[PDB]
């Protein structure tokens, strides 16, 4: 009814507040920021998803744009709080709209060590293994045979 | 509370009528992983269906050879046969012929209209045929099995004997062509994250992907029936058989949680059992020396917390001591 | 206890006065989570005003980094102890060994 | 010396034991190494940073 | 759930007047309380405005002529 | 034949010890071995009916961060030991036991005033060391059966139940099983091959029964499967 009632509700922490949160954070992007920002990529926009705990879960690849290791880095987060600002963050400062470095045309989406090692292991072939010299009809049949 | 949850599907996409994507939400904290793994291992290996098993050609005995009339090699024809989605009735194994030549490419609809079986995709091309005097035909033989059958287990069959029928080609008895399970986070009104299952699958068109899921479910249920609680709730029958009094009466007095002096002066009066104390009043308690307010109040409050009263009338004593 | 130790652990546990050390060797007289009463051997006992030793184990108390420091007993009743031996392992210590 | 100590127990000398996945329940190829390592918890918790 | 706006950049000259048009349309539809023309998926006004700019049924010239004709019909209703 | 095959069955409940046991199921056609093994292992490790302690109530000590004159260990180690033990209840689901003891010595779980329904699986588990003579310990122990695991702080529902200072909360990490290993080998049959027989070894707390735990896991899996055995466009 009033603002005090809403404050009492949100401090009571009931269950009818979580769906409202999911609704208001459905398409409201926030602004993630690294503590040192050498270039513009130190500040980006991201769609938030509710997680558990007290730490901020970040995409593994995008950290390469921040040069932020996972040894205890503290990142900041801000909200646009403005229709124009929300639209701008969704249009320009979004991570998908920033894939090439401002210095070089090379992508800042280069894969990191874990994924490249996995893919190299998947592609590196030996001379003799199970299923050597057979024939397959397609990639899905190959995945089935592997599983 | 020994009561888990049940999922409620919200997305069953049947795009292309043979590539399905189903969701299941919500599940427990770890049920999604095991469910996806079990369903995948069942659909891939333990899923009875039907597929091609044996090929018969005119005179091409070796795979390292080529027959004129086609613009491909025998390996291409074998790969095409490997994807021949056909279904059979209760018959265990049946042969079909393709004694047909001509000009245009040979497709699945060229097989004889055997009423006992039926091809899923008759328009599926078998082999692009040469447009001149392409005189070549063949024969197929399909069976029903458990799952994917490589050529290794058929090498032994080839080693057994060698008639004209002894050829080599794999068999995908599993009607499902591809399967992929994934887990994601689901939000309950209070529980924040639980396993939400997303199963993508694609079959050869022999059966509905949801029908294949239901078949896997019923085969798993048939496998587990040997251990399913022996019933729905394992005990739809309740009875009752208890004595008239409580076993506390048989218990010694030291189980009353009293002071050491009170316990000593109570045991000194040959009162070493609770039931020997419930059936008597405290007029004799004060007669024993060193029985003051402390011990009397402690005993009476203990028996009050236990509900029983000091001074009762029972004849069944002592059963059985 | 750290499995792969360097030997120095013992030393670095007995040098820092974070743990309770036996000032005089004797026999354990009274164990408790807070008070430890040790009967001093008559040889190491002082000539006059003879008696015992009483160690007060530092219980849960705030340290300089808002960290709970506490000492727990690690001896049994009547256990003979010598001079300089450990009596109660403090924080990050176990059986007289630095166990962070 | 570590090889001989491992040989003393029933543990393999190579120091690499095969592992089985908990989710899919299959065997990992390239038998990984497993041991008992001493670890420390730093004074950089999340309750005082958020 | 909008993930790529590249096709919008290929439609309008650049992103500045693009987001200007977006903000104008969102203010006219959410705060202004008008009716959109694109089917919604239970979402906010931002993604709906982005989708309707991506289609092509609204732009700077379209909003100009729409608001001009709206002022015209408003003055006519006043008359 | 190739379709509508057999079903497994339990053929051994041999317990190599009081806690460690080993059951065998047979037969399994092919591929079902590892599938069923992993499924049963995950179901057992996920959640099983447990009967651990949820909260205690001691008269002498007020808060778990203090000391009680007469005992050797600290209240925190006391609570950890109380968590370590396991009990078995049959009639009721929740029960308040009483632990009362005096005199110098190692006070174990056998010193509690047990009831008819509540049973101790192992009395040798030491609880405390009453090193002083005039030291009388007397405390209440609440044990309620649940499903899974719940932390201590997150188990609160109001602010009035914690008003009694003596109510000391502990994380009810009830889990009868501790480790479940499984393997598959060749089975026995009149005239057939490649039959699979599964063997599951279980190191548990000893409270739950091996066959009972296996049956409960199978029932839970069957319920979760029946949730979608005939799945349709339902809402
Ligand atoms: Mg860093």
């Amino acid at each position: 009814t009033t603002i005090k009632a809403a404050k009492k509700m949100v401090e009571r922490e009931e269950a009818v507040v979580w769906d409202i949160l999911d609704e208001v954070i459905r398409e409201h992007p926030v602004l993630l920021n690294r503590a040192p920002t050498l270039h513009r990529l130190g500040i980006q926009a991201f769609e938030p998803v509710l997680i558990e705990g007290k730490a901020i879960q970040l995409h593994p690849l995008v950290c390469a744009a921040y040069n932020a290791d996972f040894d205890g880095d503290q990142m900041a987060v801000h909200v646009p709080l403005t229709l124009e600002a929300q639209l701008e963050a969704r249009a320009l400062m979004m991570s998908t709209n920033n894939i090439l470095s401002p210095a070089n045309g090379e992508p800042i989406i280069v894969p990191s060590q874990d994924v490249v090692l996995g893919l190299y292991y998947m592609t590196r072939d030996c001379v003799n293994a199970k299923g050597e010299g057979m024939v397959l009809t397609g990639p899905k049949e190959a995945e089935r045979l592997y599983r | 509370v020994t009561e888990f949850l049940k999922p409620r599907l919200v997305d069953i996409e049947q795009v292309s009528s043979t590539h399905a994507k189903v969701t299941l939400e919500p599940l427990e904290r770890g049920f999604g992983h095991t469910l996806g793994n079990a369903l995948r291992r069942i659909l891939l290996s333990s899923m009875p269906g039907c597929a091609v098993t044996e090929v018969e050609i005119d005179g091409v005995l070796h795979e390292y050879s080529t027959k004129e009339g086609v613009q491909e090699d025998i390996l291409e024809i074998l790969l095409n046969l490997k994807g021949l989605a056909v279904r059979v009735q209760g018959k265990d194994e049946v042969i079909l012929t393709l004694n047909k030549s001509g000009i245009g490419p040979v497709t699945a609809a060229d097989i004889t209209h055997d009423g006992d079986v039926e091809i899923v995709k008759p328009q599926h091309v078998i082999c692009h045929l040469t447009d001149e005097n392409a005189s070549i035909s063949m024969r197929i033989k399909v069976q029903r099995g458990r799952g994917y059958v490589p050529a290794s287990t058929r090498i032994h069959s080839e080693e057994d004997e060698r008639p004209i029928g002894r050829l080599l080609v794999d068999a995908c008895y599993s009607p499902v062509e591809r399967i992929a399970y994934n887990v994601e986070a689901a939000r309950v009104e209070q529980r924040t994250d639980l396993d939400k299952l997303v199963i993508e699958m694609e079959t050869n068109g022999t059966i509905d992907p949801e029908e294949a899921i239901r078949r896997a479910a019923t085969i798993l249920a048939e496998q587990l029936e040997a251990f399913v609680d022996l019933r729905d709730v394992r005990q739809p029958e309740v009875k009752e058989e208890k004595p008239e009094f409580d076993p506390i009466l048989l218990r010694p007095v030291d189980d009353l949680e009293l002071t050491v002096r009170s316990a000593n002066c109570l045991k000194a009066e040959a009162i070493h059992y609770i039931g020997d104390l419930v059936q008597r009043t405290e007029v004799e308690l004060l007669k024993t020396p060193n029985l003051g307010k402390k011990s009397l109040t402690e005993i009476k409050d203990v028996l009050a917390s236990r509900g029983l009263s000091l001074g009762m009338r029972l004849e069944n004593w002592p059963p059985a001591s | 206890k750290p499995l792969v130790g360097t030997g120095m652990e013992r030393a670095v546990a007995v040098d820092s006065g974070v743990t309770a050390v036996a000032k005089r060797g004797g026999v354990v007289q009274y164990v408790d989570a807070s008070r430890i009463v040790i009967k001093v051997n008559e040889d190491e006992m002082y000539p006059g005003e003879a008696g015992i030793d009483i160690y007060n184990l530092t219980k849960y108390t705030r340290s300089n980094q808002n960290t709970c420091i506490n000492q727990m007993p690690c001896v049994s009743l009547g256990e003979p102890v010598e001079r300089g031996d450990v009596l109660a392992d403090g924080p990050s210590t176990d059986l007289g060994e630095l166990a962070l | 010396e570590i090889k001989e100590l491992l040989k003393l127990g029933d543990l393999p000398t190579s120091g690499q034991i095969r592992l089985y996945d908990g989710r899919t329940g299959e065997q990992f190829e390239r038998p990984v190494t497993v041991g008992y390592m001493y670890m420390l918890k730093l004074n950089h918790l999340v309750d005082d940073k958020m | 759930a909008r993930v790529t706006v590249q096709d919008a950049v290929e439609k309008i000259g650049n992103r500045f007047d693009l987001v200007l048009v977006a903000a104008r349309r969102a203010r006219q539809m959410q705060v202004g309380g008008k009716d959109p023309l694109v089917p919604e998926e239970n979402d906010k006004t931002t993604v709906i405005a982005l989708r309707e700019i991506e289609e092509g049924l609204i732009n700077n010239q379209i909003l100009d002529v729409r608001e001009r004709q709206e002022q015209q019909e408003q003055e006519a209703a006043e008359l």
